[PDB]
């Protein structure tokens, strides 16, 4: 697997809020090791049977948590991610949507110099079927297995999950890198993790319009990823210079089209299923 | 969000950058009075819409008389300008910019965007102004120069000098260019812009740099901390349903096709659109709901999708979310009766009660299908329009 | 450079930070009129000098009547306050701050400096306010909390919350503290400060944080880009010779001893002082010339060093610089005749014409020695005062 | 030697100015390989027989220079150092005095993430007696040799130079790390370079008041520097909280006194000559 396993201890920033409460309740029931949460002002109380702290450092000191999940509103998110990096947290999963691009521009530089991994922001999710679930996803369509999945989309991932669970194939770990234009981690970052994961036998790459991250990934795949890869790009029928939901879903200056990405991948040896119905199918091939 | 050329120029003014003297006018009288205030002609009059190529569409002209200014103002105000960058429906012209004409010696280009690939704000300059720059990049990419703002230091002057020298600027123009680079770089950061485009950045016969036109794009995600840019949003420039969906927490993007697509999640929404098209369909829109798929939200999603009279079917494709696959079915049922949806509705549910809900749908009797899969719900709505 | 408490508080006001209502007054009438404007007593009156411990020196008092305010104002204005942080000569009091008294619930400390070791701006807070903090660091260092500003991100709120929680603040005080941390952090960066010290940062009986006192130190190196701080320099607070030397491009620091030291280069200047002291000497000052050792510069250096009537010898120690070791000797010669230097002058030259110049000096006949080395020029000026 | 040798090719920023011209004339005559200079606006001309360019990148492209010497006024210095880092320059020697501390605070972070070495600012100087001289110093008191010298002081260094040249001892390389409070390189940085330099047989460390760089150096020396070290600290008679010339020469909050530094070093096994007259002498011991 990658990023997380049964041992990952997780704290939650924005834990006593609606989404943090709800999703922690989920992570908890999935067996995920939520060891606590952080909410400035509510330190000293307990929520979901776990301890609630005033600062991330207090939390890390008290629990040894190494990963943090963030459900803090956009306006306060940069402060949140930075507090986490400062506190020692090594893996951050930022669910928050709507973080200003210029904030992510800075946070990305910080994460990189600081040797911290961030999945997100904007609804990513990480789940290692069987061991750990940090996210808002539906883990009863998941099946401990051999397929590694990276996607800029939450719901599109679910489809792929079901298809691999249905072909019995299973999922090593599923990573939702989020929908923003500057994410904490991108395809190449996670692809490398899958290439090195003994448990991951096949990789399903899920892109969409905008950016050239897929194209860049293709090239990386073509020279460093030996395991088989099945890729699907959403948004072939998307209009240009129009945001398709995701802050990052947008074809700017006629570049980053769904076809370009398909092309790039195909040119790197990637089973590109033209329909998201045939992802499970295409895996059946190469696998 | 986009701003109008006059708004970009106002902003440019506040940061001491240079632009033609002009007035945004809302009436023909205001427009004609602008001429007098500006000074001696001729004058450039400009329809203020968000799209580009206004000039080729004849929404930008140089007049020599107040009588012509007024003409142009009466002609355009209240009408829709259609350029090669707007849909055939065009955009409403509610302000006309009247500014002094300029004596253009040479036309340059200066712009900036957040480069996803380098994850940096990147400024680009070219001696190729007055032209669609995406083309200058295609044809002649050696004529485009770039610099990325270091996020640890802020824009630096050498960076503007770097671009000025590459553009072959010299003497006072080098310092003017550097000044504009720094100011535009400062507006970009302070106002959380997504885009800047001075095309053309003009060298005048009298020898100075001046922003002849200006295109600013703000990061919508930052509007909470940009109150001034917040009050400048002009909704009349956007498809009203987009503002409608947004207010309802839906993300809508109208398309040409005839099959309405209502999905939860942008990636799914796009894959769904794509799969409908894969099976001979033609997606009428992109609408992404997500979680909160309540009855009203699902009904509002319907109203919005069905406002487009060319919609001849509606494909619903849910998958998870906070709502149980059957409460979602009752919400559809009610939306169909209530909205009196007059078209076949194919539903693809997934998650809790995928069938107690797929049942409820077949049990209604309403012309609501209940697909058995994706490639299926695909073929089914594609069918449900075959010749209509 | 240092600012006065009133100036720090003005600055605090512009950044919306909180401070007592008060008026800097230049006359007893201005001071007494301050009481009325401030409101109901009692009032705190404060001699405005750069040093600390004004209170223990009795330059800070709480009065209950306008008649006392005036008294205090007449008493101090135009006189010199000597505190444990000024030389026995003290500093002139030209402004008296009259501000409303405060109801102190608790006293805290909040300060910042550029930490050389971490190469970061570091904010420190302690529950130990109203006390010499260097001591709180010595005795009880666990009671001092710190945060370093990340130069890539700017100060962040969590950092102020971190300090507020460590100080055990709660509720509204946590947000107030965070607000002050951010504002002080912003003044530090925007105004290129070298130092901030809110001692005491007070929690009031009414439950709010307020800056009862304020010490700001600006980076002199940045004054070119800080015009406002530039106009606030108060020279009357500094040894006038320092301003004099500086204007002449010399760096002067008066000391107690009797041997004037004129060296080129700060490190040499200090090593020279040190070597004179090593050999029973007692350095009267630190004066560093550097390069430009012209005749006037060397003569100005003399005037400045010789203004201290306790100087009983002057040790010159040059080593390189842009001027030839002999043009330096003629410059000394002339300074000795002209200034009519009335004391033995030992010169240690080094570089071009070290002897054509050491000669010229012996050949003059002026009471100008010409040392043969360092440990020598040491013993020689040390000698040249033995019992005088 | 360290930092520079007969092969270092050097460009000069602020080259057509008074100090840049004068000191380049010196470096030139010492055999130093000035391959050119940069002055915005004067690109295309020649000065001192070398080419003058508009940008540092133009200069680096044209000459392959890897080191840059900066004589640009304080106000424009940060821009200068950053241009150099951007252009590829790997060694920067900033002579400039009066650079705002907060600028050096940023430049220091930049240099470190960028893998660039900066000596300075504030009158440092680097000279490898025999091979290369970049600085404002007097190289006819220098003698190719075996002593390595690091000093926060220019003139105090000269003394040490003469003493080692006089005892015939020689100098491997002499580094003036400058007088500002946040320098591009400090004692430990240069000490490590000397410990690894075959040619350097003895190290002369020259400190002064302010900071705790010496103290930190002592500790480093005590555990990583095997070669012998002779240290001298100026400013025992300096008053506190008073700037002694050097922006960094100041005892703040009673810390960073001349005695503390002497002490720290002595406690790490460092021949601490109490008089700068006995530096040559003390080297004679340990060496
Ligand atoms: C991040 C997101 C999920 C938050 O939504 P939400 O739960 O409805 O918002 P809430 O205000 O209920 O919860 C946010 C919590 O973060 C807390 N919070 C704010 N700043 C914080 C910080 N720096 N660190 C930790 N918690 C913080 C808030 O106090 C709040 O908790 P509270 O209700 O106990 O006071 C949502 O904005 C989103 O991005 N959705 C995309 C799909
Ligand atoms: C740095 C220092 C040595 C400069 O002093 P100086 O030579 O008297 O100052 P000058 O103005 O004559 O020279 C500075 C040069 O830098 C140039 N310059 C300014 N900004 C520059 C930049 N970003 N890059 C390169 N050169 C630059 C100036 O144009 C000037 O050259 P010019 O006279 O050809 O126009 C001095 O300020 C100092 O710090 N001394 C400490 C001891």
């Amino acid at each position: 697997s990658i990023l997380i396993d049964k041992n990952t201890k997780v704290i939650c920033q924005g834990f006593t809020g609606s989404q943090g409460t709800f999703h922690s309740e989920q992570a908890i029931a999935y067996g995920t090791k939520m060891v606590g949460g952080v909410t400035p002002g509510k330190g000293g109380t307990t929520h979901l049977g776990l301890p609630v702290f005033n600062t991330v450092r207090e939390a890390v000191a008290a629990t040894g948590a190494t990963a943090s999940v963030i459900y803090v509103p956009a306006p306060f998110c940069k402060d949140s991610i930075l507090e986490a990096i400062d506190a020692g947290i090594k893996l951050i999963i930022t669910i928050t949507e709507g973080i200003p691009t210029l904030d992510m521009l800075t946070v990305k530089v910080k994460l990189d110099e600081a040797g911290v991994r961030m999945i997100g922001p904007n609804c990513p999710g990480v789940i290692t079927p069987g061991e750990c679930k940090i996210g808002i996803q539906p883990g009863h369509i998941h099946k401990p297995g051999k397929v590694g999945i990276v996607s800029r989309s939450g719901t599109l991932t679910y489809e792929a999950v079901k298809q691999t669970t249905d072909y019995g194939f299973g999922q090593s770990t599923c990573v939702g890198i989020g929908g923003d234009p500057i994410p904490g981690s991108n395809f190449i970052d996670i692809l490398e993790m899958f290439e090195k994961d003994p448990q991951t036998e096949a990789i399903v790459m899920i892109g969409e319009i905008g950016g050239s991250a897929e194209e860049e990934a293709a090239a990386y795949i073509k020279e460093h990823v030996t395991k088989p890869v099945v890729g699907y790009i959403a948004g072939v029928t998307a209009p240009k210079g129009k945001r398709m939901g995701h802050a990052g879903a947008i074809i700017a200056g006629g570049k980053g089209t769904a076809d370009e990405k398909f092309a790039a991948l195909e040119a790197a040896g990637v089973k590109t299923v033209r329909s998201l119905a045939d992802i499970g199918e295409a895996l059946k091939t190469v696998l | 969000m986009n701003l109008h050329e006059y708004q970009a120029k106002q902003l440019f003014a506040r940061y001491g950058l240079p632009a033609p003297v002009g007035y945004a006018c809302t009436t023909p009288r205001e427009a004609e009075e602008a001429a007098s205030k500006i000074g001696a002609g001729p004058w450039v009059v400009k329809c203020q819409v968000h799209a580009g190529g206004r000039g080729k569409a004849g929404g930008v002209k140089v007049v020599n008389s107040k009588e012509d200014i007024r003409a142009f103002a009466e002609n355009w105000l209240g009408k829709r300008l259609v350029t090669y960058q707007t849909d055939a429906n065009g955009q409403p012209v509610n302000q006309i910019l009247v500014e002094a004409a300029t004596d253009i010696a040479k036309e340059l280009y200066l712009g900036a965007v957040v480069d996803r690939s380098s994850r940096r704000v990147v400024f680009m300059a070219s001696t190729e102004g007055g032209v669609e720059i995406e083309k200058v990049a295609e044809e002649t990419p050696h004529l485009i120069h770039k610099v990325a703002l270091d996020p640890l230091t802020g824009p630096m002057p050498y960076q503007g000098r770097e671009l000025a020298f590459k553009l072959g600027l010299e003497g006072k123009l080098v310092q003017q260019f550097t000044k504009i680079f720094m100011g535009l770089a400062t507006i970009f950061l302070e106002r959380d812009l997504a885009l800047i485009a001075i095309n053309p950045l003009v060298i005048t016969k009298q020898g100075d740099l001046i922003c002849l036109d200006g295109k600013l794009g703000a990061d919508g995600n930052a509007l909470f901390r940009q109150p001034d840019l917040r009050e400048m949003r002009d909704q009349s420039q956007e498809d009203p349903r987009e503002a409608q969906a947004a207010q309802w927490e839906l993300n809508y993007v109208a398309l040409d096709g005839n099959i309405g697509c209502m999905v939860n999640g942008a990636g799914l929404a796009m894959g769904t659109m794509d799969i409908v098209k894969l099976h001979g369909g033609e997606p009428a829109n992109f609408l992404d709901v997500g979680g909160g798929a309540t009855k009203e939200r699902v009904t509002e999603a319907f109203k919005i999708i069905l406002s487009d009279d060319k919609v001849k079917a509606v494909l619903v494709n849910i998958f998870g979310g906070i709502v149980r696959c059957d409460l979602i079915a009752d919400g559809i049922i009610g939306a169909v009766a209530e909205v009196g949806v007059n078209v076949p509705v194919v539903v693809r549910l997934e998650g809790n009660n995928a069938e107690l809900g797929a049942k409820k749908l077949a049990d209604s009797g309403l012309n609501i299908i209940a697909a058995k899969g994706l490639t299926d719900a695909a073929q089914q709505v594609v069918a449900a329009v075959e010749g209509k």
